[PDB]
């Protein structure tokens, strides 16, 4: 079990952090919760 | 020895934390949200809620034996499915919206069909193979469904056949929460052992181990990228674990909170995540800065469940007052 | 606003709300009870007596009053994660067998620990507890054949029946730390049948009356 | 001189209105207070608010000016509204007493059938009685109420004396039931039982004493005066200050009923804390 689990492509944790930051900043424009959407196009009005 | 080797490897791989990278990132600031819709149809406590694929219909289960499918626009009721067992602890919504699932203290994740020629909701399937109270059964496709039990096991079920195909074992404490990846190729489960197991559906065996909590974990949610998920515990210290790094990254803790957490969820882009504590307040934690950016109120007793729409248009939260609040 | 489909949807929602409200009113006027105890302390015997694979919901009808009893002992698991859902129950029925000294899984100590843990639960502060003692006869023969010193190292006295029963009763009544909020009702279960149901009904009525008086401030 | 009493009257009606409005708002905005008894309490608060908003200001104006300057058309409306609202407020106490008696002595009815329709019917009956006590005189420089012997006795017996006995009997039965319930190594148990019994008896006695004594000492003098004065025409030289105080006691009860019924109980103040 653990023998095969050990053999895995190991990447830097900083690389994972950078990837997460890139993903967060890539789709930040399409976040209605992040930026307050005005009532004009908000379907909750 | 192998556990020590894994611990040493992860410690060596821990060269820097996300805080240093996110230090230069400006904070999201104050996030002001108000209850724009109020759904009051239930009469007892509710413990589950799941949004639809079209970000219009959502399903919620209550303890009065009734399940209500609400319209997020007109606040109307489209269906009302009575439950044979009044004790329901979880619910799920099919990706295509053709089927619904419900599970609780009874060892059954019943499947209900919504669209039929007769036009009347009726029981579709009754999966009864578990020996413990169910925690969370979630749909993978229109043909497959996973189940989380209260007897240290998780099994994959085929709807038409009714017999489980794969069974997972290895937990000491009962599993509480289960979340599915966006691609429906793998999932991670959590148990009261202060640890989480990653499970692969196609092969059907565990892959990797997470630890770090001191008490039981109540909720788990996958990051939108699908390479990480956040775990909540009763110690009021949510921990985010990355499937790539395979190690703890940051902790969401505050001295002002002493009560545990019930449900967690992420946003469409994953920049901000929601958290439902036992203080009838939901905290809008920032994914990067790990700070508190928003406060939600309006619940009397406790927040039980909350979920974000696929489109990210709004977020819904459930409490023990039979009131569903739609925040945006 | 001038849409026929919107009016139809509103009518459907109103019908659904009417159905939900009437069903909730129907399900509100029925007492909910709880059953707790060991696996083989006589719980199933009590269920059979009153009426003659998870939660077993059984319905009773006695003197125009409906009872819902939830036998949760069928499935064994961590009590912390499913005991909070039973808040608001009118009363809790606790079953423990007197003749538990011979059987060793010790059993009496485990039963007392379980009773102490459940009674002092944060969710059952205002919940009354009904305690039932089963198979008194077998306890009688066991005491006639075995001493009482093995079970209680700190107790010494005559090996009689009534005194031993009173000692057990008061020791069970002493486990609870809070006494002003909840009151424990102990009973002796015998071969009789109607007595158990009558005692349960009387306990439920007394609990309801005391709750009403507390709401009125006279108790 | 006029300002000294005017300020006190203004404060009295202001605080009565504030209390009644707060009670009504708390009942309305709370979903956990939507109980059958709370409906009766809210109806009582609404009646008291009507008394404080409509009747009390004109009574204070009459009291300070010592004369009616608004004419007979307004005098008739004032008298009718005063009688109707006061009778409705008085009968709500008896309605609440009956509801409590049913809840305590009939637990089966409480569990099986106790819906808001019962409170609605009780409120409707109380308002019907109040109307029946107010319309007869209309259909039959001082704005004095009619002092006909037959009408006086009928109104007094239908407003105070009938409910007085129907309330005394009900709380007597409730007290008997409460005493029966309360009454029904060794040193610890004995002392605990004695302490619990004495504490519960003192609590119930204090509650019943407050509830009955406030109502008695605030209404009985007024109705006694109303039932004595019209039947003794020869002797009508009573002091004015005593009559004014006795008359104003009934109005002052408007701010006392919500305190007795609404503010004291732990749940209502908890709701107040939550909303605050
Ligand atoms: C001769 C010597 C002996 C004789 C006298 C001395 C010894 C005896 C004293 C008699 C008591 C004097 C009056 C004080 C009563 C008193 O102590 O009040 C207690 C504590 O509250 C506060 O004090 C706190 C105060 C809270 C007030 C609410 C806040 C708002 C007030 C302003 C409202 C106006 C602005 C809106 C609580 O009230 P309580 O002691 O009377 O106990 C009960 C009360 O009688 C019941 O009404 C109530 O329910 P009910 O039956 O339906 O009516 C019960 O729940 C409970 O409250
Ligand atoms: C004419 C003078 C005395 C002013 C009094 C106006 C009264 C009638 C007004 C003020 C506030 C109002 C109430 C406030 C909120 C509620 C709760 C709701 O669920 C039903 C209606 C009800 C009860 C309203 C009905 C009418 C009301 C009682
Ligand atoms: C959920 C529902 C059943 C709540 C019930 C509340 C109803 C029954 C209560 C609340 C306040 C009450 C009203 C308040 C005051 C008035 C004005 C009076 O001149 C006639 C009666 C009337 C109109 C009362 C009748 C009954 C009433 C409307
Ligand atoms: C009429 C209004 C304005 C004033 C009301 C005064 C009230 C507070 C007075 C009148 C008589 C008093 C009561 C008379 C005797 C008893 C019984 C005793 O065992 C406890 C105190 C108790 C209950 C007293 C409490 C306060 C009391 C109720
Ligand atoms: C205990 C409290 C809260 C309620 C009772 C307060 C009483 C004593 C107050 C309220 C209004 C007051 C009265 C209002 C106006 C008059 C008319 C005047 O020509 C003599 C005094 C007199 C009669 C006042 C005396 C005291 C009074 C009656
Ligand atoms: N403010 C009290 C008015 C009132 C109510 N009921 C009454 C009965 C008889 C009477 O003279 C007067 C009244």
């Amino acid at each position: 079990q653990l023998k095969m689990e050990a053999n895995i492509d190991r990447i830097k944790v900083s690389k994972a952090a950078a990837d997460l930051m890139a993903y967060c900043e890539a789709h930040a424009k399409e976040d209605p919760l992040l930026t307050p959407v005005p009532a004009s196009e908000n379907p909750f009005r | 020895q192998l556990k020590n080797q894994i611990r040493d490897a992860r410690k060596a791989c821990a060269d820097a934390t996300l805080s240093q990278i996110t230090n230069n990132i400006d904070p999201v600031g104050r996030i002001q949200m108000r209850t724009r819709r109020t759904l009051r149809g239930h009469l007892a406590k509710i413990y589950a809620m799941h949004w639809g694929t079209d970000s219009r219909l959502l399903v919620s289960a209550s303890q009065d034996g009734k399940l209500i499918i609400w319209d997020s626009y007109t606040t109307n009721k489209v269906h009302a499915i009575p439950l044979r067992s009044s004790w329901v602890m979880t619910c799920a919504y099919a990706p295509s919206g053709n089927y619904v699932a419900c599970g609780g203290l009874d060892n059954i994740c019943s499947i209900y069909n919504l669209k039929t020629r007769e036009g009347n909701v009726r029981v579709s399937r009754e999966l009864a193979g578990h020996t413990g109270y169910l925690s969370c059964c979630r749909f993978l496709d229109d043909n497959q469904i996973v189940t989380s039990s209260g007897d240290t096991t998780c099994a994959l079920w085929d709807i038409e056949t009714g017999q489980q195909t794969t069974t997972f074992t290895g937990h000491t404490g009962d599993v509480m929460s289960l979340s599915l990846a966006p691609d429906t190729r793998l999932f991670v489960s959590g148990a009261c052992d202060a640890s989480a197991k990653l499970w692969d559906v196609r092969e059907g065996m565990c892959r990797q181990t997470f630890t770090g909590h001191e008490s039981d974990i109540n909720a788990i949610c996958f990051f939108p990228n699908g390479n990480a998920f956040a775990t909540g515990s009763d110690d009021a210290t949510c921990r985010l674990f990355d499937l790539r790094a395979d190690q703890e990254l940051m902790t969401y803790s505050h001295d002002n909170i002493i009560c545990g957490i019930t449900s967690v969820s992420f946003s469409k882009s994953g920049r901000l995540l929601l958290a439902g504590y036992d203080d009838f307040n939901c905290n809008v934690w920032d994914a990067l800065k790990a700070d508190r950016a928003g406060v939600l109120a309006g619940h009397d007793n406790r927040v039980s469940c909350l979920g974000v729409t696929d489109d990210g248009m709004a977020v819904a939260t459930g409490s023990w007052d039979s009131f569903l609040k739609i925040w945006n | 606003t001038l849409s026929a489909e919107d009016k139809a949807a509103v009518e459907r929602s109103k019908m659904i709300d009417r159905n939900l409200r009437e069903d909730g009113e129907k399900a509100a006027r029925e007492v909910k009870l709880l059953l707790l105890g060991a696996g083989e302390s006589g719980k199933n015997t009590i269920v059979k007596q009153m009426k003659i694979t998870g939660i077993v919901e059984t319905h009773f009808t006695f003197k125009d009053l409906h009872f819902k009893m939830f036998d949760v002992g069928a499935q064994r698991s961590e009590r912390k994660k499913w005991i909070h859902c039973f808040e608001g129950v009118t009363a809790i029925i606790f079953c423990v067998a007197l003749s538990d000294y011979d059987l060793v899984l010790n059993r009496m100590h485990a039963s007392m620990k379980l009773f102490d843990s459940i009674c002092n639960n944060k969710w059952f502060t205002d919940t009354s507890i009904i305690l039932f003692l089963n198979k008194k006869d077998l306890f009688e023969e066991k005491i006639k054949k075995s001493p009482l010193t093995i079970c209680y190292p700190e107790y010494a006295g005559s090996n009689t029946y009534e005194e031993a029963a009173a000692y057990i009763q008061c020791q069970f009544e002493d486990l609870n730390k809070r006494k002003d909020t909840k009151e424990i009702y102990t009973h002796f279960t015998c071969s009789t049948d109607t007595k158990n149901v009558q005692f349960v009904f009387d306990a439920v009525t007394d609990v309801i009356i005391k709750n009403n008086l507390k709401d009125c401030g006279l108790f | 001189y006029q300002v000294i009493t005017s300020l006190l009257l203004g404060t009295l009606i202001f605080c009565a209105v504030l209390g009644n409005a707060c009670v009504v708002a708390a009942i309305a905005l709370e979903r956990s207070l939507q109980n059958v008894a709370n409906y009766l309490i809210g109806s009582l608060a609404v009646t008291d608010l009507m008394v404080s908003v409509l009747v009390l200001p004109m009574a204070a104006l009459y009291q300070v000016l010592n004369k009616w300057t608004l004419g007979q058309v307004t005098c008739d409306l004032f008298i009718a509204l005063d009688v109707l609202c006061c009778t409705s407020s008085i009968w709500h106490l008896c309605a609440i007493a009956l509801d409590r008696y049913w809840a305590i002595t009939d637990p089966i009815d409480y569990v099986n059938k106790r819906t808001p329709r019962r409170a609605a019917a009780l409120i409707s009956l109380t308002w019907l009685i109040g109307f029946l006590i107010s319309i007869p005189p209309m259909l039959g420089d001082a704005c004095t109420i009619s002092k006909d012997h037959g009408y006086t006795i009928y109104s007094t017996f239908g407003a105070f004396y009938i409910p007085l006995l129907l309330m005394l009997v009900l709380y007597g039965r409730i007290f008997r039931a409460a005493r029966f319930r309360i009454r029904k190594k060794n040193e610890r148990n004995a002392e605990a039982k004695r302490k619990m019994a004495l504490a519960r008896e003192r609590k119930t006695v204090k509650t019943l004493g407050i509830i009955m004594g406030t109502f008695i000492l605030c209404w009985l003098p007024f109705f006694i005066v109303a039932l004595v004065l019209p039947f003794c025409e020869s002797s009508c030289h009573m002091p004015t200050l005593l009559g004014a105080i006795i008359n104003w006691l009934g109005y002052s009860n408007s701010l006392l009923n919500p305190v007795i019924y609404a503010y004291f109980n732990k749940d209502f103040q908890n709701a107040f804390k939550k909303i605050i």
